[PDB]
């Protein structure tokens, strides 16, 4: 900056995740499956969690397999508190697995005050014929998880991941999802 | 008997032509007092202006036809017995601003003659008013506010008995109108200046009369404190450091009874004044007729080893300065049976084979 | 940043909104219909509006079918607020519709102090030969909204939406529109 | 940022505008006429400007017909102010006239503390084989002026544009000029 | 006068209209080509009248009795034929010109060209009612278009 | 650079010529009043007070050649609606003598276009105002006092 480069693309906003009220001022974290479109807070914070339904996350529900690369752009808000005042940080890690063992394939580290915003892709390979079934036993194909850390959920209050498939993207087979609840994106005034 | 008259040859737009009498379209008059000085505007008007009040006979073609694709030729016909000699300069400019300098060295660049009346009976130049295009109008020129100049850079050697003038026949002749663009490609062909490398003033008599002209041209020249510009010269300041063949074009200012003979050389600021050894060097004399007035130096590439700077800062002296110098010298004696100097007026018309290096930061000042 | 890249082009002002004077506190939004150009402040909150009428407005206004890249630049001024002080955040919204059910196309947020740029761009595309009819009951085509959020009004004084046809941008038809009245850009003393 | 592009080339400083003295704190603006080289502040504002003599400026004050793209540094200092106290703004216009009637070409908008930086580039281009002569009545050709607005005055010190001329450029026609005064840059001890 | 000046809409109170292609070419700044104007007679045949028609700049003042020394293009109607195109090379125009022009420049200062439509003789009839007379650019043929216009706001010049 | 101004192009003896456009000279404003008779003058001028306050292409080139093998077309774009009609005649001659009759008889002699508004929509005409030569001039026809006369014939039958 101060003169930005040229956002572009159409990202459809796939998961919200709002952090827990107050007087929760412990530090927490959530975790986004980015594939199959799940949101499991840690421990037993009471994060408010939505899952939205845009065409990405239909698709990413119901396919089988899946080959190449999607985008995330990954936005905080943002609490209404004085810049001098804000002390919260984000850390973010993108994992194959969710087990200890497992080591992240990237982490990110962000302390910009309000709000942020944060680009990145990531390619999903898989070993038949270049597809990844995500968390099937067969080879022991792993998802995309991405956890995400508020060191101060008082300052953060929502995290936001939305998604946009690389033009080489590809997916075959379908699987038996149940009927997707209507949530819906409640615009704020 | 009836006819359409949609279809008649009433949309024209022909050009202006024919002979130089069909094509003439304005004459103007131009007082010399008996008592000029240098540096003194004797005309000073807009070149739309000088059409005003006109009646040959293509003044109206001339303002009413859209497109011209041919050339202004301005014509001179002033004249002076040899015994004296001046030298006025018309000269054409595009435009310009408020409480402007009228001296030769910011005139001359862009379109203009010079000449001594005492040697040339008349004298006819030809030139483009648009000098970005191929085409321009009366219209153009009018908006466009486009200023012809008349000076006089040196005086009358010895002055005629009464007042003079001098008739200016503006025509339009059949060339194409050709544009001089000037552009930041580093090696050019030909970048055209038409540079007032300066007025050489040498009195009569004995002395050694040397006279150095800086080949660091760019970033203008001299006034109180304040320099001068045109934008010939401020575009080749554009770059650091430069070379090429230097074509100047000295011209005699005085008459033809004060004779002077003249070596025009390349060297260095170092060589001092009473240094008699100046035609160890390479060098060209210079010797003008009672009817030549205008004689043309080149300097090759072999003169010059290295580039040298545009601008040099202007507190350097003479002994630490390395760029070259144009050294004028007197190669016997100033003479004539008439009191008067032998006025010489040298210009750099252009550098062939230029090349440019580099990029100047600048440096605010003029001469070295 | 701190060298910054190179702004380059000619981005004409089409739309203003200034946010409500005080005591109004809370927060608030306007939505510009990009395509249309409107400003329809979110409920009966009195924001001060104009839309200018540069060539490009004209033709967005007038054309009927359009096509290809329109690139966007939304400014923020910009109160005089201690930048310690500041608090205020802007987050933005392409949308197609602006009805509830339908989803963001992009998402931004800004939370940069005083003033703030933000470049994005987006392609017009439409059935008919690739042309979009903004708003038409034909195939259910629809418009670009820009909904824009001001955390703190107080502190967040004006949006400005500057935009620019991409080279490959396309037009036909003509609409029947009102005479435009003349505002003009008041420019601060 | 944090690590920054890289700056390459040589940019001459053209035109420094120094803002009022003390007690004066109201809103002011200055218009720099980057062709023509004059600087003009709004209203009645004892504003400390100066024009040098770089090359670049002497080509565009005495050149008639110019044609191709000129980029422009626009630095701005810096008073020694506490950062937590900084409020002040930077508003920044190109335009082609200097009419209420004109729109803006460009808007810059910044408020970067101290100090800031912003490069941005146009093109002059003409009417005649795509030359213009600034100003000129002929086909009613205008200039470009860069007006620029410091809100808080007391912080804003001063402005300074600085020019380069891209590779394109050419001119041709000279303009009689008067004397050019030698003024110095007056460098910081 | 009609000025070729064409972009930036016509005029209405504090107000101007829009068509899609006059707004379209007000995209560019400066632009020029062979403009193709369709002239159409809007009165009844027994109001008879001649009209000289040629691009030419504003400063020419009503009362200047040489408006053909200039080129130009008659254009007298016969009872039934009611439509007539008069084109203007790019001979009639040295450079390009500008779409838009500030409202407040008047005819004096106001460098681009004009369409004059003149009266070559006297407007006649035996039955009572003006000379209508009908004027429409219909296209630019070898449009060149330059820049990139930031707008003015406004219309007539 | 100069050059020898006796051998230039300026003693071009060439008679004017070109399109329409820059061999016209002049242009004459008749007026027609709403109520004329037959047998009425509405010019009568020297055919060289024609040009006086002129600024045509051509104007200057035929005051100043002094000779000119051209005829000179005069072409008259007068009209009037179908409904109405009327006849003008306009009429070249030689001379004048004092108190002179304009009758149609004696106009017509000589060089003459006679025409109805009301069914030509222009009408032009040719003619030599020398009559017993290949060429004339400016000149001549001032001193000699050639004459032009306009004259209706016929009122209009519907003013």
């Amino acid at each position: 900056g101060p003169v930005c480069a040229e956002a572009s693309d159409v990202y459809s906003p796939c998961m919200i995740a709002s952090t827990p009220p107050a007087p929760f001022s412990d530090v927490t974290a959530v975790t986004f499956d980015l594939i199959n479109g799940k949101i499991t807070p840690v421990g037993d914070d009471n994060w408010n969690t939505h899952i939205y339904n845009p065409p990405i996350m239909n698709v990413l529900r119901t396919a089988a397999w899946k080959s190449g690369t999607i985008h995330v752009q990954l936005n905080v808000r943002g609490a209404g508190v004085k810049r001098a005042d804000w002390d919260g940080q984000v850390f973010v890690y993108l994992r194959q697995s969710m087990n200890p063992e497992s080591y992240d394939a990237r982490t990110f580290v962000i302390s910009q005050p309000g709000s942020a915003m944060l680009n990145f892709s990531f390619d999903i390979i898989g070993p038949n014929s270049g597809f990844e079934f995500a968390e099937s036993p067969w080879a022991n194909q792993t998802t995309w998880y991405l956890e995400c850390v508020a060191t101060n959920p008082r300052q953060i209050q929502q995290f936001e991941v939305n998604m946009r498939f690389d033009p080489n993207f590809r997916v075959a087979g379908n699987i038996l999802m149940p009927p997707f609840p209507l949530s819906t994106e409640t615009p704020p005034l | 008997m009836e006819q359409n008259l949609f279809a008649l040859s009433l949309d024209d737009t022909s050009s202006v032509r024919g002979s130089l009498l069909d094509t003439k379209f304005a004459q103007t008059r131009v007082l010399l007092s008996k008592a000029m000085a240098g540096g003194d505007v004797l005309l000073d008007e807009y070149l739309y202006d000088v059409v005003n009040g006109q009646d040959f006979r293509a003044t109206v073609a001339f303002l009413r036809t859209h497109v011209i694709t041919g050339k202004i030729k301005v014509t001179a016909t002033t004249n002076i017995s040899d015994n004296s000699g001046c030298c006025l300069m018309l000269a054409i400019n595009s435009g310009v601003r408020g409480k402007y300098s009228t001296d030769v060295y910011t005139i001359c660049s862009q379109d203009s003659m010079t000449w001594n009346p005492g040697c040339k009976k008349n004298f006819s130049f030809t030139f483009n008013p648009n000098p970005c295009g191929d085409s321009w109008s009366a219209e153009m020129i009018s908006r466009s506010r486009v200023r012809m100049t008349v000076i006089c850079v040196s005086g009358w050697t010895l002055s005629p008995t009464t007042d003079v003038i001098a008739k200016l026949d503006w025509s339009i002749v059949n060339e194409k109108c050709e544009p001089t663009i000037y552009h930041l490609a580093d090696c050019q062909n030909w970048l055209p200046l038409n540079r007032w490398m300066g007025k050489l003033t040498f009195p009569q008599g004995v002395t050694s009369e040397v006279r150095r002209m800086p080949l660091s041209i760019g970033g203008g020249a001299g006034a109180t404190q304040a320099f001068l510009a045109n934008m010939p010269n401020s575009w080749i300041s554009m770059w650091r450091y430069f070379r090429g063949e230097l074509h100047f074009e000295v011209t005699k200012m005085s008459s033809p009874y004060i004779k002077a003979t003249v070596t025009f050389l390349i060297a260095f600021g170092n060589l001092s004044d009473a240094f008699g050894f100046y035609e160890s060097f390479p060098h060209r004399i210079v010797q003008f007729a009672e009817v030549e007035e205008k004689c043309t130096l080149v300097f090759s590439q072999q003169e010059f080893v290295t580039a040298w700077s545009t601008q040099v800062n202007p507190r350097t002296t003479l002994e630490a300065d390395g760029c070259p110098y144009l050294y004028a010298i007197i190669h016997d004696s100033t003479t004539g049976t008439i009191s008067g100097d032998f006025n010489l007026g040298v210009k750099l018309v252009g550098i062939k084979d230029f090349c440019g290096i580099g990029s100047n930061p600048g440096i605010d000042g003029s001469r070295l």
